[PDB]
C-alpha cells in the first residue's frame, strides 16, 4: 500500500526535536518525498539517503547523491521510494527486512546554504527520516 | 545533438502519471538516481511467477510537431529472473512496443486492439545485482521509428508479458536536418 507522503519543509511537525520522523514501512510499500512548493516564501533543500554515521553527525559525502534536489520551489518535485527487496531496475533502490535506513538534509533552507555539507536542518530542525523496514 | 525532443520522461520532476492496465499489480512508477546522478521517473514490472501476463503501460499524448517520421529511444534493464527467489525457469526477455495515432489528446482508456505493434524489443543484457555507487552503463538502448504520421499526435504503449523489467527512460524525437 501507499504510505502518507512526507513533505520536506520547516513548517512540518512530523520531525520531532528529539529523534526526527520515524517510519515502519513494509516490503512492497511506496512513499513519496515532496519538495516544498509555492505558487509565499521559498525553501531550498538537497535530500540524501545516508548511513547511520552520517545521519548522527548531520554530514554529507562529496560522492553522495541527492534523492531530491529542491532547487525549484515553484515546481512539482518528488521522489517515490518503492520498498522492494528485488529491483527490476539496475539503478533502483533495494531494502531488506529488519534493517534501518536514513534520509537527511544538511542544507539550511536558504538558496545560499543549499550545498552545505553539514549541519543545516538535520541539526537545527531535526529534519531526519529513520525508516525501520519490515519491523513493528 | 541534431534532434528535437517530443518527449523525455527524464525531464518530468513531479510524476509521469501514465495510464496502466491493470492500474495496480502491473507496471508501477518509481524514482531512481540515474547515470547523471539525477532523480528521474521510471516504470517497472516484475510479475515473473504469475502466468498469462498482459500488462499495458501507455504514455500521455505526444504532439508530432508536424514531423511525419519520429524516433523512439527506450533505455531499459532486465533483472535476471533466476536471481529472484523461487523462479527456476526460462526468463521472458522481451516486451512489445505499440503506437496509436490520434487527434484526441485525452484518450480515457487503453483499447488494446486499437494499438499497432511497432516491434518486439529484446534485452541484449540482463543484471542480477543492483548498482550501489557509480552508475555503470549496462542499460539496454533500443531505437525504433514510426511514420509517415498523419494525425496531430500519438500514444506509445508497452506490453509486458511476464518479464522483470524497468524502463529507465523513454525519449521520443525527430531529426531536425537528417
Ligand atoms: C509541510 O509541507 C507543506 C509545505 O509545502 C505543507 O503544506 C504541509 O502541511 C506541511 N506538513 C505536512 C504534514 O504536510
Amino acid at each position: 500500500i501507499v504510505l502518507e507522503p512526507i513533505y520536506w519543509n520547516s513548517s512540518n511537525s512530523k520531525f520531532l526535536p528529539g529523534q526526527g520522523l520515524v517510519l515502519y514501512p513494509q516490503i512492497g510499500d511506496k512513499l513519496d518525498i515532496i519538495c516544498p512548493k509555492v505558487d509565499g516564501q521559498y525553501e531550498y533543500y538537497k535530500v540524501y539517503m545516508v548511513d547511520k554515521d552520517q545521519a548522527d553527525r548531520c554530514t554529507i559525502k562529496k560522492e553522495n547523491t541527492p534523492l531530491l534536489n529542491c532547487a525549484k520551489p515553484d515546481q512539482d518535485i518528488k521522489f517515490t521510494i518503492k520498498f522492494q527487496e528485488f529491483s527490476p531496475n539496475l539503478w533502483g533502490l533495494e531494502f531488506q527486512k529488519n534493517k534501518d535506513y536514513y534520509i537527511i538534509s544538511t542544507s539550511n533552507g536558504s538558496l545560499e546554504g543549499l550545498d552545505n555539507q553539514e549541519g543545516g536542518v538535520c541539526q537545527t530542525r531535526a529534519m531526519k527520516i529513520l525508516m525501520k523496514v519490515g519491523q513493528d | 545533438t541534431g534532434e528535437v525532443t517530443l518527449l523525455d520522461s527524464r525531464s518530468v520532476q513531479g510524476e509521469l502519471g501514465w495510464i496502466a492496465s491493470p492500474l495496480e499489480g502491473g507496471w508501477e512508477e518509481v524514482s531512481i538516481m540515474d547515470e547523471k546522478n539525477t532523480p528521474i521517473r521510471t516504470y517497472q514490472v516484475c510479475n515473473v511467477m504469475e502466468p498469462s501476463q498482459n500488462n499495458w503501460l501507455r504514455t500521455d499524448w505526444i504532439t508530432r510537431e508536424g514531423a511525419q517520421r519520429v524516433y523512439i529511444e527506450i533505455k531499459f534493464t532486465l533483472r535476471d529472473c533466476n536471481s529472484l527467489p523461487g523462479v527456476m525457469g526460462t526468463c521472458k526477455e522481451t516486451f512489445n512496443l505499440y503506437y496509436y495515432e490520434s487527434d484526441n489528446d485525452k484518450e480515457r482508456f487503453i483499447r488494446e486492439n486499437q494499438f499497432v505493434k511497432i516491434d518486439t524489443i529484446a534485452a541484449d543484457e540482463s543484471f542480477t545485482q543492483v548498482d550501489i555507487g557509480d552508475r555503470i552503463m549496462k542499460l539496454n538502448t533500443e531505437i525504433r521509428d514510426v511514420g509517415p504520421l498523419s494525425k496531430k499526435g500519438f500514444y506509445l504503449a508497452f506490453q509486458d508479458v511476464g518479464a522483470c523489467i524497468a524502463l529507465v527512460s523513454v525519449r521520443v524525437f525527430y531529426k531536425r536536418t537528417k
